[PDB]
């Protein structure tokens, strides 16, 4: 019994802490205000059900943005094979990833 | 209520002062012309970059430069 | 169904009440002298009991074999922040 | 070394709980989740928890911890091999976890995790004149007028049960 | 990182000077000795007071908890509704105290 | 994931068993009731603060301030069984079986 | 470079704890129409180092602990928190210039209760724990008042950060404005320190009587050092000095002349009152100072919006 | 002479917030060409490193958004130095 | 306690079932259901001797775990989600620790072990607020989050209490001990259809609140915690044999009685789901909790156990009690079957 | 008479000026003949590492004026 007290009488005692693209002070975005934007106008009004099948690509792309694990594993793969090559020896860092160049602005 | 008062300013005066002052800082923002103020103040601040609007070309009241004339201006914060 | 497990099970309390199966003591000693024992419940005091006798010289005693010039320096010494008012009991006395 | 010292502090967090897991005494436990009330703040604080931090000592440890150690302080008198075992065994079920992780820059206990320092996800940019932490909690007497209203009633009713389950009669 | 460097410098000069304090007067060879409290061998007796005065202190803790954002919350734009549930958190706390008092839960350590 | 994640709900789950496996006292119980509680605190402080979500940073004191209520709870609880058989053993705590 | 600056900020608590005891001594000799130390050093001033070099040769009394470790930790924890509570106090300058250094300071004088909770612990007498439980019930009393005096201050700062309480007070003292909350702070941190009329830790035995007397002497100098500090954190609070960016040592001996009168006025106060009974100043705290201090929490909440004098947040 | 005193401070509040204003866009051209010079360093370094792997696109986007995702701490200071690391994610906590 | 006091607690129990039911913000389920817990415990500790201060310990520590596991959930469906709308959950491991958590808080088994001890260590009352509105709040967040509740994690729990909810009344003799098996296994009812249609479980529920409350009530007319003492009913009231011999039957599913209307509505829902075996399992064990209610009805109405001397001095006062909706309670509990289909009112 | 315990509190008051003057002389030891950059808050914080890289030789207090630019 989930009693939609806050709709019958038109009160907001909750349901602005609930997402994370909702107002905030200051206007303060969220880190991943915009995929939630995009997850939420995808998914609003069709159903859950219809929510978890038709809208899952920015579902996906939400998450990834909440918990980066593709970026970090994308990392992962780049940082150990420089390391690899670092130890065959086959590879050189520039001067700009070694810190002798005096950087932008 | 006159004899109350005196007789519980003789025995417990610091909740009398306890009670007078709490009952001003309840009453007392309710009657003040500067609170008014308060809250000029607070929106007139700016924690935010002031985004500007796409000149559509029917927006009379907003300006196209800082020291143009129309737009919010803040002499009564000046003055006071 | 009492099993051998469930021999030692006793039917609860009618009134679901169980029996409930003190107060503190302080030997504040001589570390003038005094001895006490407090009998306290809590912050409050229920019983004072003044042990005495950690000056008791036998004064009146000593007394019993001096003369009463002799015995008139012992009263300089019972309340001895008090000694001319002793002296002048004693005196008053003889 | 520095570049991963969250992480560290968490390792010592961990630590800080097989302390008292094993439960030694609530004496000695309590003295185990305060040091682990301090490294989870010192996690908090890296990340620009500055407030919330300090709420960890000031509310935490400094007002409830005090009262844990109070109420233990006027019980257990004052003057085994299950908290030593128990204690090694937590000890090395973590450090396991970290050779793991730290050989293989990825565990998966219940969920995948990621072996690099978690200064990686990070944002890069700045908030300006305030910290955004602290003007998410001044909301609370702007935007959180409900929470505040459940809360200071959830506190009063605390008062109120307190001294009702306290007195006896 | 200088806050750590300061932490660690008072947290060694304070473990210094215990070490000196603790173990300066041991290398004295002075005398091993014997030596065979008011109350005598009693037990502990609890207080309750002492557990109300300490819950009381984590109860008005708590609401202190939720009044600590008020120098950063008098900043916002909404100042009635700000200023209605500050004044409505001091109220609470003092109501809390009210209960206290009036329930004789204040006294003996009054 | 992020790995100080993993040992944040490692913590809780190691406060979880401590607190599911009772040795004698209701005070060792409660401090881990009150380390899980902690780990809750830091796991959702480090989230809100990770994602920059800026209402939410009440949340945490929220979860500070209603649990350490529960706490004082717990320990008037423990204090009326500490004054009914002097210490806080839950196996006292054992006239329910009949 | 930095260490060198932690290194001056605390060997001078140090020496100004040692001479705080010459202090107190010849100006309660003065008071008592005696006088203090004048034979062991040129007007005394050898007597804390022939005090020190006697407590820390001292034998120690060699107890049974119930923990060996809490009372290592005791004495370990109230020195550093005695020393960590100096380092963002603005003197025009903190050493870490942290922007929550009141809330900071706040919950590191939050944390010295532990001190003494674990050396009533460790110490087998159960009228030493009892001692130990009254004087923290006691602190944390007072840690109340702190706390809202504190918050009811801050609302016209603007912010917790210690330096911008200079800038808060260049056209008056804060003590004007906020006199009530000054006297009940004061008195507070009277009573936060076990400072006489509050020291029922030697009324008729404390919870630091079972160390030796190098630990003992190292919670003695913890307590004095927070008693010198918390009179700086009141300068810096209420009677905050003048300050010429261009010469900082202006406010330095300002602020120091402030200080030094406060902690004389500490002396002063123990040389001139009986002590509370222990219920009268638990009386003092929860039915005197709290009502006054939650009525001016409340005024001091609604005065800067009644009056348009919300301080800035930067 | 708080009220007088905390008036004027609001209006050297709002003085500097002008200031800071007044900066923003040039601060925000340098933020933009700061962040993809170092992206396109990353890229590059990134081609001249996954030659080897199989199947490896390089710049290959995790999201499936052709929009512009605010790059993270990582993919920036990923193949840098630990020194511009520490310099550039705890800087502003550690300072002070 | 003083009734201000009391009434004030009791609408704070309320308050906190009302924000579980009508919040959208996970932080305020959890804030509902401490408020509660909080609130609750002065009710079980209303008559303050050890049996209550055990019984609230227990009670404590077993919500107090439930209310943890359930802010992990929560926690953890923030880390999946971002968002905090109570709503499905978006992680398996989220959706298994708040089905764990809810079941702790119903007392379904295996965490079934505080209920019997917890009802037996406080009063009829009391109990009746724990055995009837300490349901409703977890019942409303499994209402919310059945597109994430695993089938066999909740059927497991609802077989499980079923059965240990059937076995463990049938060796007693306290009646606060059989209302709290009886509990179990109702609940157990409750949640194995609520995956297949959750308005049959909130019909179950408000048949089981109704049937339990007359019961409670019953036991609270006659001041009667045993059986032993149940059996002196009929030579001090004999209407109250027949009132809790028709509720016995009603609780026990014997139709033509409302309490034969939920579990037979949740057959005709899980059949149309295609399981057969388990209603039918689930039918069979509840012949279990048929047979203990048999037991009470043959000792209170349908035989005369020796009654006492000084039961004729109780023949010269009536009830006093206040017996309130004891007759409505009566009737809604038996005479309801031919007003089955009344339970559209609640889709 | 009195100003017999103003020895003890001439020594004090010297180590109570200490810290402070050294932190100022110190701070302006460390940062450039002037104050140390205060940045309690992110902008600040962006200022000044946006000066320690300007100045090219990496210390945010080497300032650099008009006669960087053309
Ligand atoms: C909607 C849902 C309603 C649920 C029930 C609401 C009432 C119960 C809750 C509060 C409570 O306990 O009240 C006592 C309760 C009676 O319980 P009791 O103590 O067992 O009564 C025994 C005798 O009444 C004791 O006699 P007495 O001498 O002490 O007093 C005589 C009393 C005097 O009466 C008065 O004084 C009434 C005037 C006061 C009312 C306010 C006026 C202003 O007479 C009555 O109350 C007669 C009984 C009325 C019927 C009670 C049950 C109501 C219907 C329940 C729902 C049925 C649903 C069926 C669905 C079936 C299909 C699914 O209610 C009343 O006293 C008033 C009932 C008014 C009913 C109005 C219905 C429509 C409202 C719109
Ligand atoms: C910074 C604040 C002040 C710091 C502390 C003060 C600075 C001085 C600290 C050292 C003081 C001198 C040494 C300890 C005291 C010696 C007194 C004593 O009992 O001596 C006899 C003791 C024991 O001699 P003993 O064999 O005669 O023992 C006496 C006891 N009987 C006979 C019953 C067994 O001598 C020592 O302990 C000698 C140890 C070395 C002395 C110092 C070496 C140089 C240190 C520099
Ligand atoms: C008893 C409660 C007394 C205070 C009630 C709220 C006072 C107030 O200022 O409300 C306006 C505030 C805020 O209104 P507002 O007008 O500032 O809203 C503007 C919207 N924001 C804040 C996002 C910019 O609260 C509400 O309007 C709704 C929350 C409170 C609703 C009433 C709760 C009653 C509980 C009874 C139990
Ligand atoms: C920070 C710099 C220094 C600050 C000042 C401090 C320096 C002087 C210190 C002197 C030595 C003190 C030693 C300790 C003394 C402890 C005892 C003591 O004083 O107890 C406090 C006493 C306690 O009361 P009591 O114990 O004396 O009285 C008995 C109390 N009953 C009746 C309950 C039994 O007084 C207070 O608590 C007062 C605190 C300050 C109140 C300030 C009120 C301001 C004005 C309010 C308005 C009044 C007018 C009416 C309304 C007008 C509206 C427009
Ligand atoms: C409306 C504004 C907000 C109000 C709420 C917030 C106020 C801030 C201060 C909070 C104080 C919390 C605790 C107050 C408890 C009051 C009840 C009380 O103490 O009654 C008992 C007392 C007799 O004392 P006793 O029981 O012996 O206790 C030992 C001390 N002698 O009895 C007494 O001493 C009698 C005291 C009651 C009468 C006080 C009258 C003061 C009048 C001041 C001017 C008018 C103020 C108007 C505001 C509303 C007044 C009701
Ligand atoms: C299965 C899930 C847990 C997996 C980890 C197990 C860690 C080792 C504990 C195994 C059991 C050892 C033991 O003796 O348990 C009983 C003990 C409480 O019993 P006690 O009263 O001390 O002694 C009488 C003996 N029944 O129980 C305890 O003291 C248990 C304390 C548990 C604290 C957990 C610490 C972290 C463990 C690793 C992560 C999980
Ligand atoms: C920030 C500033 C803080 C300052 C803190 C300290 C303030 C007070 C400083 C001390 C002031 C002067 C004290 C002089 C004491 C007397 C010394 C003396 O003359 O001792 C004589 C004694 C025996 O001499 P003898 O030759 O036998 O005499 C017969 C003569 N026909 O011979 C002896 O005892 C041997 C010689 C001992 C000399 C000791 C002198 C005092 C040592 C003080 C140490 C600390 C000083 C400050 C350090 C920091 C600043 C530099
Ligand atoms: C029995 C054990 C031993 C007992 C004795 C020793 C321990 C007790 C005494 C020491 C207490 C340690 C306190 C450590 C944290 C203090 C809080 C803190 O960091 O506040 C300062 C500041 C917040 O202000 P802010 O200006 O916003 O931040 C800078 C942003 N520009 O934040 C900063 O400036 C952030 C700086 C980086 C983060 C610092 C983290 C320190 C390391 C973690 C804690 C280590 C200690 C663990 C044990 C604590 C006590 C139990
Ligand atoms: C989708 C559904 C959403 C939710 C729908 C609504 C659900 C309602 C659930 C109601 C649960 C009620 C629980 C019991 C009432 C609460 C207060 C209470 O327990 O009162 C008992 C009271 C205590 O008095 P006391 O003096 O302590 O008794 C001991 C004697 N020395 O007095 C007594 O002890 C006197 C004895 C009689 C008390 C019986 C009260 C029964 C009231 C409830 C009736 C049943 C519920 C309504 C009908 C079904 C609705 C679904
Ligand atoms: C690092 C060591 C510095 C020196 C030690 C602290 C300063 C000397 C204080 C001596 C002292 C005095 C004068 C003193 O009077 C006193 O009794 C109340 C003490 O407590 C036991 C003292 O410790």
């Amino acid at each position: 019994p989930f009693f939609d007290v806050q709709k019958k009488l038109g009160v907001d005692l909750d349901h602005w802490m609930t997402i994370q693209s909702a107002e905030q002070p200051h206007r303060i975005p969220a880190r991943c205000h915009a995929f939630e934007k995009e997850w939420i106008e995808c998914a609003h009004g069709i159903g859950s059900i219809r929510a978890e099948k038709e809208c899952k690509i920015e579902f996906e792309d939400f998450r990834e943005c909440l918990l980066r694990q593709k970026t970090m594993k994308r990392l992962n793969a780049i940082k150990r094979q420089r390391d690899k090559l670092i130890k065959e020896g086959k590879y050189t860092p520039p001067p700009h990833h070694s810190g002798q160049e005096d950087l932008r602005p | 209520v006159a004899a109350f008062l005196k007789n519980v300013w003789a025995k417990e005066p610091v909740l009398v002062a306890s009670f007078a002052i709490a009952g001003l800082a309840v009453i007392l923002p309710t009657l003040s012309p500067y609170t008014k103020y308060s809250l000029m103040i607070n929106r007139a601040t700016p924690y935010n970059y002031p985004v500007p609007l796409r000149d559509d070309g029917n927006m009379p009241d907003v300006p196209s430069h800082p020291q143009d004339p129309q737009g919010p201006s803040l002499e009564w914060l000046k003055r006071l | 169904y009492p099993t051998k497990e469930t021999a030692h099970w006793k039917p609860p309390p009618w009134n679901d009440v169980d029996p409930p199966k003190s107060n503190l003591t302080l030997n504040f000693g001589p570390q003038g002298v005094l001895r006490l024992v407090m009998e306290l419940s809590g912050e409050m005091v229920r019983k004072c009991d003044p042990h005495i006798g950690l000056l008791h010289r036998g004064t009146e005693k000593l007394i019993e074999y001096k003369t009463y010039l002799q015995a008139l320096p012992y009263f300089d010494r019972l309340d001895y922040v008090s000694m001319m008012c002793n002296e002048q009991a004693y005196s008053l006395a003889v | 070394m520095m570049t991963y010292i969250v992480f560290i502090l968490s390792i010592i967090f961990v630590m800080g709980f097989v302390g008292f897991s094993s439960k030694p005494s609530p004496i000695y436990g309590g003295l185990g989740l305060i040091v682990s009330g301090g490294v989870g703040c010192g996690i908090v604080l890296n990340f620009g928890g500055s407030f919330l931090g300090l709420m960890v000592f000031l509310i935490y440890l400094g007002g409830m911890m005090v009262v844990f150690g109070y109420t233990t302080a006027m019980a257990t008198e004052q003057y085994n091999k299950v908290v030593l075992g128990t204690f090694i065994t937590g000890l090395l079920m973590e450090f396991l976890m970290v050779y793991y992780v730290l050989k293989d820059k990825e565990v998966e206990i219940v969920f995948k995790f990621n072996g690099m320092g978690d200064w990686v996800i990070y944002d890069t940019g700045d908030s300006g004149f305030f910290s955004e932490e602290a003007m998410g909690i001044a909301a609370l007497y702007s935007y959180g007028t409900w929470l505040v209203i459940v809360t200071g009633w959830s506190l009063l009713i605390g008062v109120v049960v307190i001294m009702e389950i306290t007195r006896g009669n | 990182m200088n806050l750590m460097i300061t932490l660690l410098t008072n947290f060694t000069l304070a473990t210094l000077l215990v070490t000196i304090a603790f173990w300066l007067p041991q290398l004295n060879v002075y005398s091993e000795k014997t030596s065979p409290d008011p109350m005598g061998s009693a037990r502990l007796p609890f207080s309750m007071k002492f557990f109300l005065v300490a819950i009381t202190f984590l109860l008005f803790d708590l609401e202190i908890a939720l009044l600590l954002p008020l120098p950063w919350a008098s900043q916002t734009t909404n100042l009635n509704t700000m200023l209605t549930m500050a004044l409505l958190l001091i109220f609470l706390l003092a109501v809390s105290l009210a209960y206290e008092w009036t329930q004789k839960g204040l006294e003996w350590t009054e | 994931m992020s790995l100080v994640y993993m040992n944040i709900m490692m913590a809780f789950t190691v406060s979880l068993t401590g607190l599911l496996m009772y040795r004698s006292h209701l005070m060792s119980s409660l401090l881990c009731l009150e380390g899980m509680m902690l780990s809750l605190f830091i796991l959702a402080t480090l989230m809100i603060l990770n994602s920059h979500f800026t209402l939410a940073s009440m949340m945490p004191i929220i979860l500070l301030v209603f649990a350490a209520c529960e706490a004082a709870l717990g320990l008037s609880l423990l204090v009326m069984v500490s004054n009914t058989y002097g210490t806080d053993y839950v196996q006292n705590l054992n006239l329910l079986q009949c | 470079m930095f260490m060198i600056n932690v290194l001056t900020l605390i060997i001078p608590i140090l020496l100004a704890v040692a001479f705080l005891t010459l202090v107190e001594r010849k100006v309660l000799g003065y008071m008592q129409f005696r006088k203090g130390p004048n034979v062991v050093g040129p007007y005394g001033l050898l007597q804390p180092i022939a005090d020190a070099i006697k407590l820390f040769i001292k034998e120690p009394l060699r107890p049974a602990t119930s923990s060996i470790s809490m009372f290592i930790l005791a004495p370990i924890l109230a020195l550093t928190l005695a020393l960590t509570m100096w380092i963002p106090l603005p003197m025009p300058y903190p050493l870490i210039n942290m922007n929550l250094g009141v809330l900071f300071m706040l919950a590191m004088s939050s944390l010295a209760v532990y001190s003494i909770l674990w050396s009533g612990w460790a110490s087998n007498s159960k009228y030493a724990l009892i001692g130990a439980l009254r004087a923290v019930a006691q602190t944390i009393s007072y840690e109340v008042t702190l706390a809202i005096i504190l918050l009811s201050v801050l609302l016209m700062n603007g912010s917790f950060t210690l330096s911008t309480l200079i800038i808060t007070q260049e056209q008056v003292w804060l003590i004007f404005p906020a006199w009530p909350l000054a006297m009940m702070w004061f008195i507070s941190t009277l009573a936060e320190t076990n400072r006489a009329p509050f020291d029922l830790t030697e009324g008729e035995s404390g919870f630091n009587v079972e160390y030796a007397a190098g630990p003992f002497a190292l919670f003695f100098m913890a307590e004095y050092a927070n008693i010198i500090m918390m009179n700086i954190f009141t300068t810096t609070l209420f009677l905050g000095a003048f300050h010429n960016p261009y010469m900082p040592e202006l406010y330095t001996i300002n602020f120091t002349i402030k200080s030094l009168l406060l902690s004389i006025t500490f002396l002063w106060i123990r040389a001139s009152y009986p002590r509370f009974r222990y219920d009268q100043l638990m009386h003092l705290l929860w039915k005197n100072f709290l009502p006054l201090t939650l009525a001016l929490c409340m005024w001091h909440v609604s005065l800067p919006i009644l009056l348009s004098s919300i301080p800035p947040q930067t | 002479s708080m009220m007088r005193w905390n008036r004027e401070r609001r209006r050297l509040q709002i003085e500097d917030f002008e200031a800071r204003i007044a900066l923003m866009p040039l601060l925000q051209a340098e933020k933009d060409r700061r962040v993809l010079q170092m992206l396109r360093e990353n890229l590059e370094e990134e081609a001249t490193i996954m030659k080897d792997v199989p199947g490896w696109k390089v710049g290959e986007s995790v999201f499936h958004t052709t929009r512009w995702v605010t790059p993270m701490m990582g993919e920036l200071y990923g193949l840098r130095t630990g020194e511009e690391i520490l310099s550039s994610t705890y800087g502003f906590i550690w300072y002070t | 306690m003083n009734p201000i006091i009391l009434i004030i607690i009791l609408m704070t129990v309320m308050l906190g079932t009302i924000i579980v039911m009508i919040s959208t913000h996970w932080l305020l389920i959890w804030i509902g259901f401490e408020m509660n817990m909080l609130a609750i415990i002065p009710i079980m500790m209303k008559k303050h001797n050890p049996r209550a201060t055990e019984a609230s310990t227990k009670y404590f520590l077993t919500q107090s775990t439930a209310s943890m596991l359930l802010m992990m959930a929560i926690i953890i469906n923030l880390m999946f989600s971002g968002q905090w709308t109570v709503m499905k959950l978006f992680n398996p491991m989220a959706s298994m620790l708040m089905t764990m958590a809810l079941a702790m808080k119903l007392g379904m088994a295996p965490f079934h072990f505080w209920v019997p001890e917890v009802t037996q260590g406080i009063p009829l009352s009391s109990g009746l607020i724990l055995l009837t509105w300490q349901k409703l709040a977890p019942m409303s967040v499994l209402y919310q989050i059945l597109p994430s509740i695993n089938l066999d994690l909740i059927l497991t729990l609802s077989i499980l209490s079923i059965t240990i909810g059937g076995w463990g009344g049938l060796n007693q003799t306290q009646l606060r001990k059989i209302m709290a098996y009886s509990s179990i296994a109702h609940m157990g009812w409750m949640t194995a259809v609520l995956l297949y249609n959750p308005t049959m479980t909130l019909l179950n529920l408000i048949i089981y609140i109704i049937m339990t409350s007359t019961m409670f009530t019953l036991f609270m007319a006659n001041s009667t915690t045993t059986t032993l003492s149940l059996s002196h009913t009929w030579n001090k009231a004999p209407i109250m044999t027949i009132l809790v011999l028709i509720t016995l039957l009603s609780m026990g599913g014997l139709p033509p009685l409302s309490g034969f209307m939920p579990k037979w509505m949740i057959i005709q829902e899980m059949t149309k789901n295609d399981s057969i075996i388990l209603p039918t399992l689930m039918a069979i064990t509840a012949l279990l909790n048929l047979y203990f209610y048999m037991r009470l009805t043959y000792s209170t109405a349908l035989t005369m156990f020796p009654s006492t001397n000084n039961m004729k001095m109780k023949w010269q006062f009536p009830t006093t009690k206040r017996m309130t909706l004891l007759p409505t309670m009566t009737v809604l509990s038996t005479m309801l079957l031919p007003l089955t289909p009344i339970l559209s009112i609640l889709e | 008479m009195w100003f017999e315990v103003l020895p003890g509190i001439a020594v004090m008051g010297v180590c109570l000026f200490i810290p402070g003057m050294a932190t100022a002389r110190i701070h302006r030891f460390s940062n450039g003949g002037r104050e140390k950059r205060v940045a309690h808050y992110s902008y600040q914080w962006y200022l000044m590492e946006r000066d320690r890289r300007v100045s090219g030789v990496n210390r945010y207090y080497v300032s650099k004026g008009l006669e960087n630019i053309d």
